[PDB]
């Protein structure tokens, strides 16, 4: 929304860039930051860690009922079976969508998100518009913003992640996917489906 | 405290901005701000709860409309000054230098294998906040409890929309670092952690969805018993 007080995006970016470079120069001289450290962090979260890891978990639960049980019992330890875990996902609890219950995850006070299974969160998840409203009008938010119609008789459980526990949605397996391989099924799992703002892909 | 970042339930913040596809990092400065998190953590600037408290002390209008990773920069400076590791006047002079000379080089420095070692270990091994404590959990699944009305000015995880509300304990998770001490420089002082379910009608009155509830994480001091 326009704010008559606000500078242009180019001017804000120019100012932030100078401020960041100045701070970067000082932490470099302190010996606590280096160019290789910066490049390593960026490489991991650009090309290594992302929602394809979460998709592997979802498809295993869809095709392995015993794994699904372990996943819902202890999400951290179950994901460890696939070598998935670590920073900002040390404690994970998965919640299962059913015909009777729909789940959606948020941090109203912060931006907490399960990095090992989803990578870094999209900007909208961290911004005040989603965070403020999803705890108050989740049914209307899902419909208006994500085109996702949850019938009024179906319960919506909103998980406001106010601790280091990370909540992840196990979406329902779409109909018409009988006997698909895991690689076929993963094509239907999205980052949005593991937040709860959309279902898994149709067809 | 009771700051603008405590946005749960706030109306009028606008439509969600969701570009059909965006990159992980929108500009080079965001990559730098991101990598400063492990760097300042290792150097003793702050822990994760203190990190949050720094963001919470921002100018609220700047918080509401600035890029997310700018919030990170503000917390590094906050804690850099607090601990005496960042001289503000030198930072201000270097900012002007980089305004006028944006392509000027960064300081000469040696690379440090130990920092790559730290990054790799932190990323794959994590930084777990779970802790063992000598006390047993006060509460258990099915207990009906009431959230505290306390309104501390320091760091806490007590969203205003849940204060004083009645809910049911859903799960005990074990004990964890406690934000009300950790974020204020007072130590881990771990407390048991629970998820508590609040109905939308309890939270929002009649305007609440009759078939929705919010599940909110409560450290043990945040809640007191109503009915076992």
């Amino acid at each position: 929304t326009e704010n008559i007080l606000r500078k242009s995006d180019e001017e804000i970016q120019k100012e932030i860039t100078a401020r960041v470079k100045a701070l970067e120069s000082m932490l470099i001289e302190q010996g606590i930051l280096t160019t290789s450290m910066i490049d390593r962090m960026a490489e991991i979260y650009e090309n290594e860690v992302g929602p394809h890891l979460g998709a592997k978990v979802v498809v295993k639960a869809w095709t392995d009922p015993e794994f699904k049980k372990r996943l819902l019992a202890d999400g951290t330890e179950a994901c460890k079976e696939l070598g998935i875990g670590g920073l900002q996902g040390e404690d994970m609890m998965w919640v299962e969508n059913t015909d009777e219950v729909h789940h959606v995850v948020v941090c109203t006070l912060c931006s907490c998100y399960p990095w090992p299974v989803l990578g870094l969160p999209p900007n909208w998840f961290k911004e005040p518009q989603y965070r403020s409203r999803v705890v108050r009008e989740p049914r209307q938010l899902l419909k208006e913003e994500f085109g996702f119609e949850v019938p009024p008789s179906k319960e919506i459980k909103v998980w406001d992640s106010s601790s280091e526990m990370r909540f992840v949605v196990l979406p329902q397996r779409p109909a018409g996917t009988d006997g698909w391989s895991e690689e076929e099924l993963a094509t239907l799992v999205t980052r949005e489906s593991m937040i709860g703002v959309e279902p898994a892909k149709a067809v | 405290m009771n700051g603008v970042y405590d946005v749960g339930g706030t109306d009028g913040l606008g439509p969600i901005n969701r570009p059909a596809d965006e990159p992980v990092f929108r500009a080079e400065w965001e990559k730098v701000a991101f990598a400063m998190f492990p760097a300042t953590f290792r150097a003793g600037f702050m822990g994760l709860d203190e990190f949050a408290f720094g963001i919470e002390q921002m100018n609220p209008a700047e918080y509401l409309e600035s890029p997310y990773y700018w919030h990170w920069i503000r917390t590094y400076i906050h804690h850099g000054v607090r601990t005496g590791k960042i001289d503000l006047e030198e930072l201000e002079r270097r900012t002007q230098y980089y305004r006028e000379n944006p392509d000027a080089p960064l300081p000469e420095h040696e690379q440090k294998p130990e920092l790559i070692e730290f990054v790799n270990q932190a990323v794959y091994g994590g930084l777990p906040a779970s802790r063992e404590v000598d006390r047993p959990p006060k509460f258990k699944e099915g207990d009906v409890v009431r959230f505290s009305t306390a309104s501390p000015k320091g760091h806490a995880r007590r969203a205003r929309y849940v204060r004083g509300k009645t809910g049911t304990v859903v799960k005990h998770h074990g004990a964890y670092i406690y934000p009300d001490t950790a974020g204020n420089g007072l130590g881990e002082c771990p407390e048991h952690l629970y998820t508590v379910r609040f109905t939308a009608q309890e939270l929002w009155g009649p305007e609440g969805d009759p078939n929705s509830s919010v599940y909110y994480d409560c450290w043990e001091p945040y809640i007191e018993l109503v009915d076992t």
